[PDB]
């Protein structure tokens, strides 16, 4: 996904889906939509959920990459605290 | 099945879950995150998330709503001064979009603390009465011995 503004429904989809492969490659076409500019804060809920805690590092690093670079105006599945959805199991 | 347990820090949440899946009571921590598990009871696979009932995490429960079949809301019911904290988090939780049709299961748990409150006195002080929009029931549980765990199990299956 090259730069692709409408396919934020698709990925939505393919966050959560039980395959591991098809979370970080959502979460990937997140990232590139963003960096061009174009939309992504439907999908936040989703994207949180799955990777949260976990020490497997592929999906806390994709999660740690998309938080440099929009976490602020992203607020689905994150909305505004001290101890937010970008860390708290990140401790 | 998609469940998710929650309540506040010490209710007993992860107790319940591991007394589950292993038949053994474990020597629980403080969840900082989540526990995912599944767990087979007469023919259903609940996959139960039990998320950390400390305040820093109690913020992020809302990222585990959407799917979710079914609540379970532990309470302690040896705890009084707690009781109206449980109420409020737990009616703003029934506001919540993605947890409109879910089914709604209180476990009133550590039933074998001589004081505990009683379920039905648990039901008053929780406002479950007041549900009208989606099934609820209200369950006493020792996590513990096991008691009313798998009445929890039965009458979730039965949505």
């Amino acid at each position: 996904m090259d730069s692709e503004p409408p396919s934020e429904i698709s990925l939505k989809n393919d966050l959560e889906k039980g395959d591991v492969k098809s979370k970080t490659e959502a979460l990937k076409k997140v990232i590139i939509m963003i960096l061009n500019g174009e939309k992504l804060p439907g999908l936040l809920m989703t994207i949180i959920r799955f990777v949260l805690p976990l020490q497997d590092h592929t999906i806390k690093k994709l999660l740690l990459v998309f938080w440099e670079i929009v976490p602020k105006t992203t607020p689905d599945g994150r909305l505004l605290h001290e101890m937010i959805l970008v860390c708290d199991a990140y401790r | 099945m998609r469940i998710l347990m929650v309540g506040l820090d010490g209710a007993g949440k992860t107790t319940v879950l591991y007394k589950l899946k292993l038949g053994e009571v474990i020597t629980t921590i403080p969840t900082i995150g989540f526990n995912v598990e599944t767990v087979q009871y007469k023919n259903i696979s609940f996959t139960v998330w039990d998320v950390g009932g400390q305040d820093r995490i109690r913020s992020l429960w809302r990222h585990y709503y959407r799917n979710t079949e079914g609540v379970i809301f532990v309470v302690d019911s040896n705890d009084r001064s707690r009781i109206g904290e449980a109420r409020e988090v737990m009616q703003r939780m029934l506001n919540e979009d993605e947890l409109r049709n879910a089914a709604w299961l209180v476990f009133a748990n550590k039933q074998d603390l001589p004081e505990a409150m009683s379920a039905a006195e648990i039901t008053e002080k929780l406002g479950l009465h007041s549900i009208r929009n989606r099934p609820w029931f209200i369950q006493a549980t020792c996590a513990t011995s096991g008691e009313g765990l798998y009445e929890g199990l039965e009458w979730l299956s039965n949505s």
